[PDB]
RNA sequence: UAGCGGGCGUGGAUCCCUGGAUGUCCGAAUGGGGGAACCCGGCCGGCGGGAACGCCGGUCACCGCGCUUUUUGCGCGGGGGGAACCUGGGGAACUGAAACAUCUCAGUACCCAGAGGAGAGGAAAGAGAAAUCGACUCCCUGAGUAGCGGCGAGCGAAAGGGGACCAGCCUAAACCGUCCGGCUUGUCCGGGCGGGGUCGUGGGGCCCUCGGACACCGAAUCCCCAGCCUAGCCGAAGCUGUUGGGAAGCAGCGCCAGAGAGGGUGAAAGCCCCGUAGGCGAAAGGUGGGGGGAUAGGUGAGGGUACCCGAGUACCCCGUGGUUCGUGGAGCCAUGGGGGAAUCUGGGCGGACCACCGCCUAAGGCUAAGUACUCCGGGUGACCGAUAGCGCACCAGUACCGUGAGGGAAA
RNA sequence: GCCGACCCGCGAGGGCGGCUGGAGGUAAGGGAAGUGCGAAUGCCGGCAUGAGUAACGAUAAAGAGGGUGAGAAUCCCUCUCGCCGUAAGCCCAAGGGUUCCUACGCAAUGGUCGUCAGCGUAGGGUUAGGCGGGACCUAAGGUGAAGCCGAAAGGCGUAGCCGAA
RNA sequence: AACCCCCCGAAGCCAGGGAGCCAAGAAAAGCCUCUAAGCACAACCUGCGGGAACCCGUACCGCAAACCGACACAGGUGGGCGG
């Protein structure tokens, strides 16, 4: 198990311009340390990560008729991979 | 019927097992990755894939 | 408290305050009352070591004539505590 | 479980009322609300469409389900109730006198 | 739970029943902390370049008992929850008495600890007047009797008779062997284990005599099985006219019935669907003396010897509770305080005491069933039919109201 | 259920005729009860009266042009005016927990209006070895090995541990 | 783009400064030093190098229409800046 540590790529002009520079970014397992990470992202796109940040987002909250409703939390993560490398995948 | 299929190849996972097993699920996740990631872009995702590709997972690792 | 080879826990009891002749007539007043078994503290070699016992009056011997049997019996070593559960 | 019923998909009898003793087969049998689709009750369905997709979507007189129990199975003879034989192995079912 | 979107099924899916696997974090919560669902570690092993970092799997709380000679470890158990019922330890007041204080409410409410499908109680140191009955528990009755009672308000048995159920057992002591350690070294003291022993026509021990062995008794423990619960299956008998939006209504001519209970189908159906009568079914899991089998344990006589028969106990007095019993002439069962024996020429009791006559063997433990309750499933109802009925027929202990116990709708 | 001038009964009531309604109803004769409401400052719900009345929550204050728009005293912009300035500005804590930002939108919420919003639907937004807190310490206090006490539940309590603006 | 002179001046800084007075003014670790067990082929101090460095909060309101007053309530709420 290490593919379930990333969830998937966070689709934002934020992280888009991440892109740009050395920094791809997408969700993550709730609990998941910063240095598991890396060690995750690390060897599930062959390269190299440098610096990582973390964010929690409480998940905001909808509704539908008389019934209240709360969405699912989600941790963020923006990864600084080696000045000299890129991920194809996440470019798209 | 898939499922007798399968279910066979575990015990003809058997070369290797505890071994393959883990390797056989370590791709399997991959591939569940790279599916999940490409259904969130939207041009890249059927549907049954995923439920498919996940309870399979499952009897790989029973 | 009252456990020793006693086990002799305090109960109550009432204790009614009487006006009256005997010969003639009687009357009352009531009122609940705790009654406390007479227990006393009771220190002995036995061994190695010391021992007490929040033993009662009444079982005071009890102690004693146990503590010859305990000669009938191989204990050493740090058992302070450990000595009176083997102690029967 | 035991949400079974009557016949499945195939020859079957009306005699329910807009379109009694009629017949044809029942292309589909939905056992949850307890009736099945034939070529009988067929009502007119003015809505353009429920989904924006695809913009025409049909005045269509498109068939309407059908309580399962005015339709009966049918066989050589018309209109028959249902026994059932287990087979020399099996668990065929055969109608009030003959096989199938 | 439709829709966008994409699939599985006679190579037998979806579903139901049984077993198994996974089962994050909290919670008895138990490696440590903690403001429950969070934070931080020790030990072994793995992962990433991986020594700092992080992750993964295993493991480390405390208390009880046996083993461990010691220290340390090893094993077994405990902890917490449960609608009501059950036992034990504590335990009110309003109210009644038309005031109130003894009484009553009541050993009720509540608190607490424990127990399990039950609990408790239980093989007489019994009852009580019959030279009688024969563990215990529950239902009739006895009986609103006997009695209790500021003889006020009120409280309220037992024996006996009739029923359900039926069950009887192990041990302590004398005495023999044995292992251990202690000393005043002995023909012993004590502890642990084994044998022996369990009674009220009194029983047992030791010695002698009997021939004293084959059978006789037989589990409450164990083994197999019947049966039963946990999914299910079979299952008789009708068609056309007629009114209508719709036949099952009305008509005509038939049929079944070990099935004419009930529900549904466009309205009013035995014969249309589901059923009902009747009869089928278990690989697996749960139950099971109902049946059978094995094992534990158990069975006799006479004479002598007088060894043993459960202790701070019986017993007596002071203080009290229980009983119908409020000190009453007050016994009996239990016992906080003080004094304090004996082993069958023993000891309790039969309502103060004595005597006679008679019942019974205390101070060790276990025992099914008959009985209580209903969270859960099923059946039924001269029970409700949405202001009724559970507070809640509807995503209710919710919204909303309270700091908090807690309160609590409408629909 | 709505209406009747009709028939029967002293009456409580029953019967008939029309209208609605769309599916249950239960003679004669008997049985059993949650059996008849106008009042309880009765309980629940619905609707009236005051009444188009009082009040729109600080006497710091508005005017005009343009624009958007189905529709603007109330939304945007410009100009002129007025108000605070140890505050009516600015930063932090507590508490509140998505009200922040941006599209589309106005039934209700806003004491009027609303194209506006702290409102509705959706998308997006919170990045730390150095700031704050924890892998640091201790205070009152809590806790609690040992130890003491208490019918049970429990109460003290050294060391240690927890406990900070 | 200039970004340089003169002046006022803190309650803040150097801060454990000093003086006086009586009511007499926390604790533990970090840190320095001393020796025990142990070890002294270690360990520890310093210098340079490479490498490693986690968990939680960061939006927004915040004297108020967002907090406590059933309300966009003339009420209440601590610390700093306040020309
Ligand atoms: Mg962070
Ligand atoms: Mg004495
Ligand atoms: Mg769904
Ligand atoms: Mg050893
Ligand atoms: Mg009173
Ligand atoms: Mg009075
Ligand atoms: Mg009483
Ligand atoms: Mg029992
Ligand atoms: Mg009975
Ligand atoms: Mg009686
Ligand atoms: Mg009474
Ligand atoms: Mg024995
Ligand atoms: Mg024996
Ligand atoms: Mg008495
Ligand atoms: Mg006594
Ligand atoms: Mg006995
Ligand atoms: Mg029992
Ligand atoms: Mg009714
Ligand atoms: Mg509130
Ligand atoms: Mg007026
Ligand atoms: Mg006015
Ligand atoms: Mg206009
Ligand atoms: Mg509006
Ligand atoms: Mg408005
Ligand atoms: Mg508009
Ligand atoms: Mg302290
Ligand atoms: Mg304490
Ligand atoms: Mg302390
Ligand atoms: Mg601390
Ligand atoms: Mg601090
Ligand atoms: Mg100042
Ligand atoms: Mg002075
Ligand atoms: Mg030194
Ligand atoms: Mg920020
Ligand atoms: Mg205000
Ligand atoms: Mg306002
Ligand atoms: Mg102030
Ligand atoms: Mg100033």
């Amino acid at each position: 198990t290490a593919y379930d540590v990333i969830l998937a790529p966070v689709l934002s002009e934020k992280a888009y311009a991440g892109f740009a520079e050395g920094k791809y970014t997408f969700w993550v397992h709730p609990k998941a340390t910063k240095t598991e990470i890396k060690n995750a992202v690390e060897t599930a796109f062959k390269v190299k990560v440098v610096k990582v940040n973390t964010l929690h987002v409480r998940g905001k909250k909808k509704r539908l008729g008389r019934y209240l409703g709360k969405r699912p939390d989600r941790k963020k993560a923006i990864v600084q991979v080696a000045p000299g490398q890129k991920i194809e995948a996440l470019e798209g | 019927m898939k499922l007798s299929e399968v279910r066979k190849q575990l015990e003809e996972a058997r070369k290797l097992s505890p071994v393959e097993l883990e390797k056989l699920v370590r791709e399997k996740k991959r591939e569940l990755m790279e599916l999940r990631f490409q259904a969130s872009i939207g041009q890249l995702s059927q549907n049954h894939k995923i439920r498919d590709l996940k309870r399979q997972i499952a009897r790989l690792l029973t | 408290s009252g456990k020793r080879p006693i086990v002799a826990n305090s109960i109550q009891r009432r204790g009614k305050a009487k006006r009256e002749g005997g010969v003639g007539k009687k009357t009352t007043g009531i009122s609940k009352r705790r009654q406390y078994p007479n227990l006393q503290k009771v220190r002995v070699r036995v061994a190695g070591q010391e021992i007490t016992f929040r033993v009662a009056a009444s079982h005071i011997p009890k102690v004693y004539e146990l503590v010859e049997r305990a000669k009938g019996l191989r204990l050493e070593g740090l058992s302070p505590k450990e000595i009176k559960k083997e102690l029967l | 479980r035991v949400k079974m019923h009557v016949k499945k998909g195939d020859t079957v009898l009306v005699a329910s009322g807009k379109y009694k003793g009629r017949v044809g087969k029942v292309k589909e049998v939905l056992p949850k609300k307890y009736a099945v689709i034939v070529e009988g009750v067929n009502i007119v369905k003015k809505a353009v469409r429920v989904s924006p997709k695809y913009p025409q979507g049909g005045f269509i007189e498109k068939e309407a389900p059908l309580h399962a129990s005015k339709v009966r199975p049918i066989c050589p003879a018309c209109g028959k109730p249902t026994r059932v034989r287990k087979k020399f192995l099996e668990n065929g079912k055969k109608i009030r006198v003959c096989a199938k």
